[PDB]
């Protein structure tokens, strides 16, 4: 079948949140709502349209009428920020899912990024390789611009980076790697990891002298 | 004992029509009921027995139905010779009681009569009494207004009319009005006229004869 | 809206549910209306309903919320509506439903599991729809369903996958009539937990497909089977093979136009008890055609054999000993057939036969000899029905073999002869003889000599000769309690005709010519035939033409409770005529010519009457004629039908058509 | 060829004894009951009663109990019906029929020809027949008609024929009318084409059974008086 | 409660057969009031339905059109499990597979599996290279001291990192893996521990990699 | 249980008439009809007629139409049959019979009345002793009922006590016109002079009851 | 009027034998046939009714057979108490007609001699002027026996009369009573009176006598 959900929906912490699930005459079937957090397995939060399973908060209410299946979460917290999927068995298709809904919970005041730069280990040099590791933790928002500097000359060559993900305390973090050779590591006087957060910059630096 | 009453009493239907006569019983005569047909002057004829059974040698157009206190004789397609008085009889008791019967007539279209007036023969005049005979030949319907006229004066009371059965083919009656008068009244008058008013005639035809001149 | 603890609003053309009904009702009947919708808000205050019937409407769909409004709802009838589509929400909240009716709703197919939470449902009716399959779920539910009705649909196949949803259910009745089924998928009947009754009426099967069907029913728990009108033209010993492995007790094979019954066709059903073979076209019943049916207790063969071909002389022939296997057969109904006659060993074997119906079973049974019923010699026959067989003569010793016979019906025949008494020889245990509606019976003194244990004798409309005999032909019948002599129009009987019948209780003498016998002008005075009837309870003397009644005719009738003297020419009655009728409870004098009701006549009669009937009488409205009568009417406990309606006066002209109930007795 | 033939028309006075016959032939006479039916002029069929030719068992209608006597002769195969003393109201048509037990009820298949019983205080008089003919020159249409008037006779019936029963179609015999005196009058005509002048001979033959009188008469118009 | 243990190869070569196994505990495979099935979640938050399986009288299993005829769900009444067979796999068959339990009446999934990850690459599965990470010269007044473990060059994903075999919980953070230009993955996992208990407390990190059959535990030597 | 009782015998005069009695007891008299039968000695039996105790209806035999006249007293529960113009050919035994549950049977009969048409009036019986002149193993005593008219007589021994060993011979008619019956009894000799033997002759028409004792012994 | 022709005339059959009486109906009487047994003196006892049915209390040896106009009464294994006269009757149409009747006597495969006694006239009988001497033959078989009176050794002729009783119920033996009647003159005229019994039971003809004045 064809079930359509809104792409992304944002809401202020502690405000009435509403999620849609469209479909042709979906008011004739029993709809289900699943919650899924990244790195975890999806968990059912709504079955029989309005029933809350064992261990489910009363903040989660549901309804289904006409062409619209609506989920409602009043008193939205920071832990409620996750993915939501609607489903219904219907025909011999036996379980039909929707597009998926992404919930966005606002601040949560901005924090200062903790930048830690780990140089290549000695055993890594034993294998004739080098890789500088930039590790950032606890910052909001997740929008950051990291740059690698060799002395005064910017270096973007041989740079691998992940997209910023969120931790368990709802703060964002990511990891970066710069692969080089021990020769270049013992060449340039200083290598620096400069992380730009909201305009400001937090910097770390390491040298051949170690 | 048991009272058998039919309905209707008399009806008229054209050749080819489907006719239904009803027979009601005072009390339940069950399935035992017979239908008999009687032609004028002739003995009855067994049409139906046991309410629905068709007697041997009876035309196919005759059917019968009903039970309890209600029965029904049905003629599929009426015939020019199917006009008769149809009686019903009960056999649930050894005291057979018939109905009053139903008279079946034919709804032929209008037909004008052929009038012929006849003066008394002299052999009758030898006796001392005269009788003039008016004849209406083959007509429809029965309702015929026959008015005699002696010297342009309407006679009444001394006329007696006889009406024949419907013809076995064309179903047309025939009327004969007999007028009786004394021998002294015969030679006493001049114009002897027979006037016939009918629904088959726009203006009443009058066939006449003059005393002596005929 | 009628309230009787059950709200009935049928045939009111209601376009909306009433809102003025009390809060005491528990049942709502809304058959034949114009309801398009059924909102829950209109059913809130009536939460005590336990039964709802909204059949014959124009209801499109059903609200889920509505099912929450009636938590006590047991029976729901939604027959003949426009409810075409069902969902899982439709009957979800109605868990207490035990009976659901959904007939003639033009339902073409059912979605998922609308009846998954109806685990209390006992009877589900889905007849007269457009269902092409039998699948009503994808899981196991409805463990309490006992009846599943699927009449008049487009079902073409039974699949295990579609019928295994009732694996934990016990179906007593699986109705599949008027369905064109052409294949039974293997294991479909074992898919069901318990199947007792299968009904495949009006289902074009044939010997082959029925054979495969019986193979599919093997090793099951089937008890009732109806294959009526499946056009099973012929049966061989392979047709009902699978049924060898069943405990079947009821089999219906009627209206199949069955031509030939092969040998050992039903040898596979040694447990069958009830056999319905009525209305067929059997041309020749062979010997072993009914072999193996030694447990059958009831057999119906009504119109089971072919009609006479008239020209071809094709008579349905039944071989000898064809019924010998049914040792436990107690009830045999072979009525309405064209069997040529009774062979010497036709009914040989039936050693448990207690009822034999041969009503119109033979083309012509014109003579009953001593060799006719020889096959029934070793049968404990109690009731023999020989009506409508065109029997025209009964010879002596014809019923010698039926020593245990109790009820003999020889009515509706052409029996015309002299009763010598030998015709009843052997009937030691005779109870009642029905001889009504025949030609003529000439009576003699020895006519009923050999059967003195008779209690009921019916001679209605049979023209009794010599009934006016001096030693009464009824004399040996001491134990007679009921005597029917109506419709005979007998003009002469004697004093001692009812002598010896001291135990007579019911006497029918209506529609005779006994009038002349009671007039004072009759030579030797009136004939007091009601002399010595001390136990007569019901007396019928209607339609006799009685214009006179002797004073002492009803003298010895003390226990007479019901007397019927209607339909006579009765007018003036002598005093003290009912002076001995103290136990009279019902008096019938309707359609007489009564013009006067005085105390000296109806005095002791109106004592304890509970039923008076003088409907059609030309009463006389004067003081000395009607005062006592009206004054009695005004204070009586007697139930008088049509009291104010048909009790009219025909005299004097001042009171013509005037009800006797409204007569003024203050002037008298 | 089952056939039932009754006696001829009887003409007696009130008080005289009468006995009409009814003989059957072509069938087993003693096998089927023989019943009687009275029909008063203009009224419905009435049941009289029946008798078994074999044992002469009689069963009369409650209306005719003691008012009539039904008898039978097994030898001649002839059932009889008689009155000891005739009455003024016994004047009716009497039929006899065979009771055939079919469909479990007695039904009458074969009937008699009918016996007319005429009982009155009047006496018998022979008929007077006089012809009817139109004028001489009045006939010039398409078809003309001639007549025969059987007037002043008592009682009925009277058998009218044309050319000794030769001429069938074209004729018309009218019902008899009762005159003021108490005598009957019957008109019987015949229609012929324009060759009615002097082509063929039309002689009417009238027979009167009670008075035993037979009269024939030729019809033609005479020009002079 | 009802628990579902899911396992299978994390790497399946193209044009071959993917196999998976889901064992159930706290419920029976062949009984009503319990349905089962498979549902995969392809990388990119695309939740797809593979199939379901259930028993009434026979065995009734339903698949999607997407899985075509390439899928086959067979239950094992003997060992109380249910498997998954997907023939002829292309790189788009790569997904995060979850075995699921459907609860009657209306088919809802009250119990999911923890989920196993499969990958189609036709590689050879390289083993990780884990090295400890701690400051060479640590002499501070900080009340916090972060030490960690660095995983180098492995395939395919994922790898699970623990601390003290499950003893150390709060304060542990594992960074998302990155893909090097060499086509291999790199991962880091750090934890903050007090500076007063640096040399007086033991900290060992565990590393588990599924398709390589590799479990490496390494102790971080504290630098004075 | 049920008895129909008729007189013993009736002596009558030729030409005269006599009524015969039949009293019904043990049941309801007004139930069954009473039939009558004429039986001559050695000859066959003739069914005279049947009469209804209710209405007095009678079905006669064409022979006894003018000889037998039947009546019934319902209050007295008795059927009476009067025979008129008596001749010697009417001298016979007359029974009154009844029918049972099967009317084609004659279960209940009366002991019959012996009608004797003679005109000779009645003479009482002369009873004489009969004893031998003799002993032997078995002795024989007896009584001689000589000269009486008409039949019958009833001869008992010791008031009905003595039964076995008693032969009462059929009466014979002498040339004098009077019947003569012989009666004997055989008894052992040892009981000759020990007990008493007295015979009881009873003649119904003469109202005579004689008790004659045979002495000797 | 339907008549009844009974066969045979008389019947004599010994014990244990089977006897059959016959009745011929002049017309059709159906099965309505009655068979009566009658011992001399008592009212007729009903044996068989409706030709085939036995009366209540009647022994099994009596059994009736029926065919057309032939109705037969059959006794299997006679017994000494089955003697007497047997009659038949119809109950069809009045008037009822009986049969002529068949007298049945029995026989026995042995011979019993008569106990002969003689009885002299009375002392009160001689007052009447009439003397009667009675010769008794007690319990004998067969019937045929010659009693010859002797007045002073002179055979008497005609003036003696015999009287024999009916057959015995158990042993089937008869008794005979011969009476010699002589006026007082003829009696006082002689002295020795005797009776002579000639029978096949006794060896030689036994003569029992008495003398006048002796008794
Ligand atoms: C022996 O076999 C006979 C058949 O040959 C049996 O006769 C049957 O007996 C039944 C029961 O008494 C009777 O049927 C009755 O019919 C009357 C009247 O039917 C009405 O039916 C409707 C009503 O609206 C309508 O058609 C008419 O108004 C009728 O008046 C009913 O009142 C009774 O309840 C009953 O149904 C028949 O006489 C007959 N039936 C058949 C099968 O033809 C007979 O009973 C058998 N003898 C015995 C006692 O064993
Ligand atoms: C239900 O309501 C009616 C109407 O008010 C009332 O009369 C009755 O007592 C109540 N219940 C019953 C039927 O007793």
């Amino acid at each position: 079948s064809v079930l359509t959900q809104p792409p992304s929906v944002s809401v202020a912490p502690g405000q009435t949140a509403r999620i849609s699930c469209s479909g042709d005459n979906i008011g004739s079937y029993y709809v289900h709502w699943y919650q899924q957090k990244p790195g975890q397995a999806p968990v059912l939060v709504i079955y029989e349209d309005s029933e809350r399973p064992s261990g489910i908060p009363e903040r989660f209410s549901g309804s289904n009428s006409g062409n619209t299946a609506t989920l409602t979460i009043s008193g939205t917290q920071a832990e409620d920020e996750a993915d939501y999927y609607c489903s219904s068995y219907d025909d011999p298709n036996f379980q039909v899912f929707g597009g998926g809904t992404k919930l966005t919970v606002l601040g949560q005041p901005k924090a200062a990024p903790s930048v830690t730069l780990f140089p290549p280990s000695s055993e890594e040099l034993q294998a004739n390789k080098a890789t500088l590791v930039c590790l950032i933790s606890d910052f909001y928002p997740g929008a950051v611009t990291v740059a690698w500097k060799a002395d005064s000359s910017p270096v973007k060559a041989g740079v691998e980076t992940t997209t910023p993900s969120k931790q368990s305390n709802n703060k964002y973090a990511a990891s970066s790697y710069l692969s080089l050779t021990p020769e270049q590591w013992k060449s340039h006087r200083s290598y620096s990891c400069q992380v730009t957060h909201e305009g400001s910059t937090v910097e770390k630096t390491v040298a051949p002298t170690e | 004992d048991i009272q058998m009453t039919q309905s209707p009493s008399s009806l008229s239907a054209s050749v080819g029509d489907r006719v239904t006569i009803t027979c009601r019983a005072s009390q339940s005569i069950g399935l035992y009921l017979a239908w008999y047909q009687q032609k004028p002057g002739k003995a009855p004829k067994l049409l139906i027995y046991a309410a629905s059974s068709l007697q041997s040698g009876v035309p196919s157009r005759f059917s019968g139905s009903g039970s309890g206190t209600d029965f029904t004789l049905t003629i599929s397609s009426l015939q020019p010779e199917d006009f008769a008085t149809y009686y019903c009889q009960q056999g649930n008791t050894l005291s057979y009681t018939f109905g009053q019967g139903t008279k079946v007539e034919i709804k032929r279209t209008v037909a004008a009569p052929s009038v012929f007036i006849f003066p008394p023969s002299d052999e009758q005049l030898k006796s001392g009494t005269a009788s003039v005979v008016c004849l209406l030949n083959n007509f429809y319907p029965r309702e015929a207004k026959v008015q005699w006229k002696v010297d342009n004066a309407l006679q009444s009371g001394n006329s007696q009319e006889s009406v024949t059965e419907q013809d076995s083919k064309d179903s047309t009656y025939s009327l004969s009005s007999t007028l009786t008068l004394s021998k002294a009244d015969y030679e006493k008058h001049k114009v002897y006229a027979c006037e016939v008013t009918h629904q088959g005639l726009s203006s009443p035809v009058t066939k006449s004869f003059n005393r002596g001149e005929c | 809206t009628v309230s009787h603890e059950v709200a009935d609003c049928s045939h009111l053309k209601l376009t909306q549910v009433p809102d003025d009904l009390p809060t005491n009702i528990t049942v709502l009947n809304l058959t034949h209306n114009q309801l398009r919708r059924l909102p829950a808000a209109n059913f809130t205050r009536y939460s005590q309903l336990t039964s709802l019937d909204v059949g014959f409407n124009t209801i499109s769909k059903l609200e889920p919320e509505l099912c929450q409004k009636l938590p006590m709802l047991k029976v729901l009838n939604l027959q003949h509506n426009e409810l075409s589509q069902l969902s899982d929400k439709t009957f979800a909240f109605c868990t207490n439903l035990t009976e659901l009716h959904l007939m003639s709703n033009s339902i073409q197919k059912i979605k998922n599991n609308p009846f998954v939470k109806q685990k209390n449902l006992i009877t589900l009716d889905l007849s007269h729809n457009g269902l092409s399959s039998t699948k009503l779920g994808t899981q196991v539910q409805l463990e309490n369903l006992q009846e599943l009705l699927l009449s008049n649909n487009k079902i073409q196949a039974l699949k295990s996958e579609e019928l295994d949803i009732f694996a934990n259910s016990s179906l007593k009745k699986l109705e599949l009539s008027s369905n064109q089924i052409k294949e039974f998928s293997p294991g479909c009947f074992h898919a069901i937990g318990r199947l007792f009754g299968l009904f495949l009426n009006n289902v074009q099967l044939g010997p082959s497909l029925t054979e495969k069907l019986c193979l599919e029913l093997a090793n099951t728990s089937i008890r009732n089977l109806s294959l009526s009108n499946s056009q099973l033209s012929t049966t061989s010993n392979t047709t009902f093979l699978g049924l060898k492995w069943t405990n079947l007790t009821m089999l219906d094979l009627s209206y199949n136009n069955l031509n030939v019954v092969g040998n050992d066709s039903f040898a596979w059903l040694p447990q069958l008890e009830y056999f319905f073979l009525e209305y067929n076209n059997i041309q020749h019943l062979f010997s072993h055609s009914l072999h193996g049916l030694f447990n059958v207790r009831y057999l119906n063969l009504k119109r089971s054999f072919t009609k006479q071909s008239i020209s071809l002389a094709s008579l349905p022939k039944i071989d000898d000993f064809s019924f010998q296997w049914l040792k436990c057969l107690e009830h045999l109904n072979m009525e309405d057939n064209d069997i040529p006659g009774i062979k010497s060993n036709m009914f040989t074997g039936l050693i448990n036969l207690k009822y034999l119906s041969l009503s119109n079973s033979f083309t012509s049974l014109r003579t009953l000899t001593n060799e006719t019923f020889v096959s029934l010699a070793h049968s404990p026959l109690h009731i023999l029905n020989l009506t409508k067989n065109k029997i025209s003569k009964i010879e002596s010793d014809a019923f010698s073999w039926l020593g245990h016979l109790e009820v003999l019906d020889l009515g509706l025949n052409e029996i015309g002869q002299e009763l010598t008494g030998q015709e009843w020889r052997g009937l030691e245990n005779i109870f009642e003889i029905y001889l009504s509606y025949n030609k003529y019976l000439q009576l003699t003194r020895n006519s009923f000599a050999l059967v003195p244990s008779l209690q009921r004798l019916m001679l209605r409309r049979v023209a009794l000769k010599n009934v006016d005999s001096s030693p009464s032909p009824f004399q040996p019948l001491r134990n007679l309690t009921i005597l029917d002599l109506s419709n005979n129009n007998i003009a002469n009987i004697n004093d001692d005709m009812l002598e010896g019948l001291e135990k007579l209780e019911i006497l029918d003498l209506q529609h005779n010519n006994l009038a002349r016998l009671w007039k004072h002008a009759n030579p030797g005075g009136p004939i007091y035939f009601l002399k010595g009837l001390s136990h007569l309870h019901i007396l019928n003397l209607e339609s006799n033409g009685f214009d006179e009644i002797p004073v002492e005719v009803f003298k010895d009738l003390f226990e007479l409770k019901i007397i019927d003297l209607g339909l006579n020419n009765l007018n003036t009655l002598p005093a003290s005529v009912f002076n001995n009728q103290v136990s009279l409870k019902s008096l019938n004098l309707q359609k007489n010519l009564i013009t006067s009701v005085e105390k000296k006549v109806f005095g002791p009669a109106f004592r304890n009457l509970t039923e008076l009937d003088m409907r059609f009488n030309p009463f006389d409205c004067t003081c000395e004629s009607i005062a006592w009568f009206v004054n009695w009417i005004n204070e009586t406990h007697t139930n008088i039908p049509e009291l104010s309606s048909h009790y009219l006066c025909n005299t004097p002209p001042h009171y013509h058509g005037f009800p006797v109930r409204l007569f003024d007795t203050s002037s008298c | 060829e089952v056939q039932l033939v009754q006696s001829g028309a009887e003409v007696k006075k009130p008080g005289e004894s009468l006995k009409i016959s009814c003989k059957g032939s072509g069938y087993s006479f003693t096998n089927y009951w023989v019943g009687w039916v009275r029909q008063m002029p203009g009224k419905g069929l009435e049941w009289m009663g029946f008798i078994d030719p074999s044992d002469s068992y009689t069963n009369y209608a409650p209306s005719f109990q003691g008012q009539v006597t039904i008898s039978a002769d097994k030898s001649i195969s002839t059932a009889y019906l008689q009155w000891s003393s005739l009455k003024a109201s016994d004047t009716a048509m009497y039929y006899c029929a065979r009771e055939l037990y079919q469909g479990y009820m007695d039904t009458f298949d074969s009937w008699g020809q009918g016996t007319l019983v005429t009982v009155s205080s009047a006496s018998t008089k022979g008929p007077s027949v006089f012809p009817l003919a139109p004028c001489s020159r009045s006939t010039s249409e398409s078809t003309a008609a001639l007549g025969c008037l059987v007037k002043d006779y008592f009682p009925e019936p009277v058998t009218v024929s044309w050319n000794s029963g030769a001429l069938t179609s074209g004729v018309h015999t009218f019902p008899a009318v009762l005159q003021s005196s108490g005598l009957y009058s019957l008109s019987s005509v015949v229609t012929v084409p324009s060759s009615s002048l002097g082509t063929k001979t039309y002689t009417c033959n009238v027979d009167h059974k009670p008075s035993n009188t037979k009269v024939d008469k030729r019809v033609h118009h005479h020009h002079h008086h």
